[PDB]
């Protein structure tokens, strides 16, 4: 009934706006005010507070909330110490956004009721969208997202042409894909020689700078790739990719928040 | 193209020269269709084998065509090396410098103790052998193939200087000229001088220890005549082709070491070789570094880069892989002893010239294949494969493949 | 330390075992001080040579201790894959799995057609050979050394499956077990299965074409007995050591191919081998890629990284460099034919077991060195040099060094 | 009649391919071979040489060429020393590509028969294309190109809303434009507050990184700007700006080389 | 009689101070005023001017000066164009500070009466001081200075243990030294294994970061190296190396100026 | 009796060697083997393991150790998750090295029996050494160490001239010192104008790059400062500062480990 989301990052902002969309009370709160300002009309109560101070948690009546969400990115100690305080107020259900693998383990021993990996848990959902959408699968960029789709599609039993810019990731994904390839998706000859033309589903999950993501898809659309699915970064990345011919665009940080905002609504 | 031209082009000087000698002017006794495409192939490959004896079977015209054909072959290598160097203006120097040291060391220094046979056989036999010595041929006039000059000082001193320097790279030939300093020589040139001399000491020691008591050859020669053979027999397996003593009457161990001593060529630029001396050094010393720990193969405190390693390995296995095919494709063709079948192949592919007495008794079926052996070994296993090898460029990389070999 | 332990440690099982058999209980006729440190060295190296015949000279005490030394040589083989795996808990599996396939394929499948000699010689002769078959030994009971079972279906089918699977590395042994899929095998395991069977076809073809008309062996055999020989003759040079036909009465060309076929070992882990099969593939196919333009050496679309190339080259030249030292140091030691001296050395270093009839007639001077040959070859040329090699680490690089080899 | 172009950069490559197109002999030559390879069929004679060595200029018969073009970019000494050598061979007409202002002066006292500024001389031609095309003009990015159009459009007497990322350039262009403004063309509010919608002709000359160039035009196209003209950098920058809605794209060096290749053809 | 130095860098500053020390008229002048202020009492006439403008050269009576010195570093065109103007005023003797090899060439064809390489010409003088000082020579850092000492000491015929951090320089100095070594002078084991202890004269010419220069000498002084000679950068680098135990410190910028300030005095 | 130190950093390495010096058993262990090799004879047992895996904590018999020390610097999660596992094995006394303030809080709720701030806790010990040493006090560099001494000396009641390069720290230390000054200790005039000559005790706690630390002490020794105390970083920093005239040198982690190695010895 009473919902509260801490940390207005990309993930924690996509749950405050979605839970408010259907019509549920959301106690949004972030460490500074720059984000809390733009979310003044996107939540039941917008608050500027630091989730590490005890008196700011009590004065906020946070214990009346059966569902607290910690989406503070960047420094992990802000994410951990928060849930450490929440588990002391006997919060019924605390949901936390973890960063790496060890963050999963430490939060599990604190008492974190739920842990969500926006990049990982999204890849397994996209790897289900590509499976139920139909043969030839190819994922470019073995980031956290691009690695969770190569790992999942291979689990179901589908051919995956995994390929990343360097080999450090392609090495650990040698037994995680049908064909692990070390290539740069911006070079034409590396796209042709890889027989990428034969792949109806290309996934550009390259992270970091946008040009590697875009130029890839730009080349893919030239090879008449039937369905190109791309991992975008910011809003302008969506618009430009939409005008290139990107058949599908996925926001791991945003699209996951709307799914979690559906998991908290149907949970009561 | 640079590879194919040397392949099919050098193939024609064999064929055309094979009719330049089978002509009734150059042949006394009938020269069969088989024993004609062979002896003309050996001179152009500067190999040192022959089905028929060159001095008695061929007239003045025959020895002339052989002689001039060898100059063409040494010129062909002279170009072969220059191409390796860079990877027009020199072509004057190299051939002019050829006939220079070929004339001043033959018609002056080799005509000193050979004017015995007169001027019809002393003026020629002193010029014919240097175009064959300096080019590392093995074609001798008199049937004894220089066996008669066991310990004569003029012979063992004049001819050795011809195929040694001719046999070392034109690099170290050209390098010592303008550099001329004890310390300014490049890596390759500094290599040759060391490895050339040092190996000869191991080789004279080997021939002298094993053929010391051997009553056939070297066993009862005088004390001074014993060095003129151990030395010469230690320097002639360098694709030279001259016999100070006979190889068909030596200890089995001596012949073994020669197979290796003749297998390894001498010098890259050189005069003719199956696997140049530089190749052997690199391959071997690169392994010596592995058995210790050095992350790189460094020699003379000037470390060689990785590409030389794979290329040397390629030239290594190719020669063995082919020589083995020869040893295999000859043990069945002709009923001959086994030690001779192995000696013949290593020599045939190295253009070595030393033969244990099987070249005159070669059958026809074993000839057309042997002609290819000297052809392949002379033309070098690398620049010969690049011809009919469709070069294929890979642009995409592939995952790591684990595999053990210990 | 890991290297030195396997060098001096495996050396003691030779010495101690050389007195376990020289004892008057295991030797009927006087066992000379020379022919005792050898036959006990050949069983522990699982080589397949012997100065004296094992079945008649040695009593039931002299045959069981040979079996134990063969089991010891198989164990040191199990150590090498434990080394391969890391680069304790398995040690239970490896030896327990040994005596598993060694018993069920001997006292059940090898005792089917051997109970003829009774139970005093049918129970033992069916168990003695599998500890030696599966381990790729070559130590047979009857003096015929399995020559009597030319076309016996049981023998050629049972014993082959022993040294074949026993001859492939532990990886493919262990891999096919838990993997079991036609497409999930790793690079190395997928290599062995292909190269193993494919080579046997080339080998059975070679022996069948050359020894087809040879009236000595295989020439007058029946149409079905002609396959049991050529097959077995072509699967036994894999360091197995069994004679379906005699090697001292075959065409010279067949023996040549065997020198190579016995030189290359079988499997990395293996059971015993001079230069493992994996080494040969890599070296060869890597050169094949040099003739093509592919910058890297890619196989099965899972390219091998550069370190495997240099190590394979090192193990390659080392075996050749050593076998050459043996052929050399035996041609002079013993007045024997040359084809036999070369065959004996390749086999001695390969622990191959096939001997052209020179092992009983080995002299004393040629034995001590031959004992080292089988010693060095079994212990592998790499893990053996790492012992007495002062490892050196270079921290400073050096300038580029140009050099020609073409 | 005899034409020779030194340095196969973007400019020196666009004159070799153009002069060869009509059917004129071009002795193309550059310091490396990487460029001379791709221009083997784009010129009468492709040569690999360093224009600072005397023996290489003589052995090339460069003196027989009445028109030598030095397009070697990057460091200036390769450009200068070349023309310095060319003026010694009594080359009738040496044409040189200068870089900055002092390059113009030093090349002028060497004896350079002509000097070309690809970024500057192009802006004055575009400032002529925008003038003869019709009122409200605005140029974003006061680079060498974007500065040469604000300077020239203001010269004839047309309103120019000059604007660049930083103020260092906007200062020197205070009296060179109808309105000098310091703004970042990536911020929407800075584009709206500048009344940029009223400008039918927006010029994005922001050089260096491409995202500042692209994102700008992406915003401009959202404001329904009638005619957006953009300065692209590489080949892929041409493709991506084309799918955004760029009403025109200008390659200062490429488009200038074809004009010089027309000046050399009509000069004889 | 009349002296004038253009550009008050480290080199052009060390000549204005030295010439004024013995007692000669110096027309010091630099592009801006930050340097001209500190040299107001260090020259006969301190002037703030740009040597590329003609009217500033004429109004300064520069033609009355038989000796003009162009010490303007950084951009080469400021150096070149200056001398280009000076040669027009029929300046009797123009001395210029060149930067790279092509600068030597281009200035040579302008009419530059003299060209000085501070880093190069100083190494050949140090290579003469180490020779007349006695056997074992070793130079660390194959910069322009450390490369001109390995090249010169090898010329007369003295053993030189050349060594630089990376191989790119040690490659081109393989036949320029007795022993070319690729090592970092900050690691102890690399100093011991090189037998550097046996060298009575060690030269630290590692430019760029001072710590590599200093730390090296700090190590060398621990090995009881008899004479360590070091290339310092700034004033503070002189003081710190002095307290480490640096037997000699060389300023290629400063020490060369006092030598040229002596060459111009004894020239008239 | 049973001592075990996890993480062989600078702090955790100065306790393994100190406890081994007195004669106490030390179970040294670090993430990599690079450090475990150099500490093979500096501890009772040198082990290569990762403190986050359970099976590596059990197979090492760590429970038999009543005193476990977590000195793993760099990432905090490695420091935290370790102590989380240790407290599960009912370890009697766990001592941990915290990094920032939040690290102190989160480790306190896990069950950490003791937390040590090497930079902070050492400043309070030095602030006691300077007090019992005698009037004028001044600390340069308001780092973690230099901030823990300005606050401690001001607590007892001693004048402190706090000063840092920028103002962000000097602002928060305006009421924590007798005089909060914003200055750069490398400029002579800023040192003279601050009356630094009158101070008998100067503390250089400027961390990060060494040149700022050294050059400061270099200038201080010129003004004849009686007693200069410097925070060194690495070993060479100790050597170079020693040849400058540094009256005192402090290694906050090293010197703290020997004190903790004394607290653990006398604790049983």
């Amino acid at each position: 009934k009473q919902f509260a989301v801490i940390g207005l990052g990309r993930f924690g902002g996509s749950i405050v706006k979605e839970l408010h969309r259907m019509g549920h009370e959301v106690l949004a709160v972030d460490i500074n005010e720059e984000k809390v300002n733009a979310y003044a009309s996107y939540a039941t109560h917008a608050v500027i507070a630091n989730a590490t101070e005890e008196n700011e948690l009590l004065s906020l009546g946070i214990r009346n909330f059966e569902y607290v969400i910690v989406a503070i990115g960047a420094n992990i100690q802000a994410s951990t110490l928060t849930t450490l305080l929440l588990k002391e107020l006997d919060i019924p259900n605390i949901w936390v956004k973890a960063q790496n693998y060890y963050h999963h383990k430490v939060l599990e021993k604190i008492g974190a009721d739920r842990i969500i990996h926006p990049e990982k848990d999204m890849g397994v959902k996209i790897a289900q969208s590509l499976s139920d959408e139909n043969k030839q699968f190819a994922v470019i960029g073995l980031g956290r997202f691009g690695g969770s789709i190569v790992k999942e599609l291979h689990r179901m039993g589908h051919e995956v042409l995994a390929v990343d810019i360097n080999e450090e990731k392609v090495n650990a994904y040698a037994s995680y894909a049908t064909h692990a390839v070390i290539a740069n998706a911006t070079e034409e000859n590396e796209l042709l020689s890889l027989g990428i033309r034969n792949f109806e589903y290309v996934i550009v999950a390259i992270g970091a700078n946008i040009q590697a993501s875009t130029l890839t898809t730009l080349l893919l659309k030239e090879l008449d790739i039937p369905n190109i699915w791309v991992k975008a970064q910011n809003y302008y990345h969506h618009k430009v990719l939409e005008k290139i011919g990107a058949d599908r665009i996925i926001h791991p940080e945003k699209d996951m928040g709307v799914k979690i905002a559906q998991s908290l609504s149907d949970e009561n | 193209t640079p590879p194919q031209v040397l392949a099919i082009g050098f193939f024609l000087t064999i064929i055309i020269g094979a009719v330049l000698l089978m002509l009734p002017i150059s042949t006394t006794k009938p020269l069969s269709w088989i024993d004609a495409l062979f002896t003309a192939a050996s001179a152009t490959t500067v190999t040192g084998l022959a089905v028929v004896d060159t001095g008695t079977q061929f007239t003045v015209f025959g020895q002339t065509v052989i002689m001039g054909l060898i100059q063409i072959g040494g010129l062909g290598f002279m170009t072969f090396a220059v191409l390796i160097v860079m990877i027009i203006g020199l072509v004057k120097v190299l051939f002019l410098f050829s006939i220079s040291i070929e004339l001043i060391a033959a018609l002056i220094l080799s005509i000193r103790l050979v004017p015995q046979y007169g001027w019809s056989s002393g003026l020629f036999a002193s010029l014919f052998h240097a175009i064959s010595a300096f080019n590392n041929a093995g074609f001798s006039l008199w049937p004894d193939n220089l066996m008669s000059y066991v310990g004569d000082p003029t012979v063992n001193l004049v001819i050795t200087f011809l195929f040694i320097t001719g046999g070392i790279g034109f690099t170290v030939l050209f390098d010592v000229m303008k550099n001329r300093r004890f310390k300014t020589f490049s890596l390759h040139t500094k290599l040759m001088l060391t490895g050339t001399l040092m190996l000869n000491a191991i080789a004279m020691l080997t021939v002298f220890i094993l053929e010391y008591s051997n009553p056939g050859t070297l066993g009862h020669l005088h004390i001074v005549d014993k060095l003129w053979a151990s030395y010469f027999q230690a320097v002639t397996p360098r694709t030279a082709g001259f016999n100070s003593l006979d190889f068909g009457s030596m200890r089995e161990g001596t012949i073994v070491f020669t197979l290796l001593l003749m297998f390894i060529g001498a010098g890259s630029a050189s005069t003719a070789s199956g696997i140049k001396l530089t190749t052997f050094i690199v391959i071997l010393t690169s392994v010596i570094a592995y058995l210790r720990g050095k992350k790189e193969t460094v020699i003379f405190r000037r470390s060689i880069k990785y590409p030389i390693i794979i290329k040397a390995l390629a030239v290594s296995v190719t020669s063995l892989f082919i020589v083995f095919l020869g040893i295999f494709a000859l043990t069945i063709t002709e009923q001959a002893p086994f030690l001779q079948i192995v000696f013949e192949t290593f020599s045939a592919f190295g253009t070595v010239g030393l033969t244990m007495g099987l070249t005159p008794e070669l059958t026809t079926a074993g000839k057309c294949i042997i002609i290819v052996i000297m052809f392949i070994g002379r033309i070098g296993p690398l620049t010969f494969v690049f011809s009919f090898a469709k070069t294929e460029q890979s642009n995409i990389r592939y995952p790591d493949g684990e595999v053990f070999t210990g």
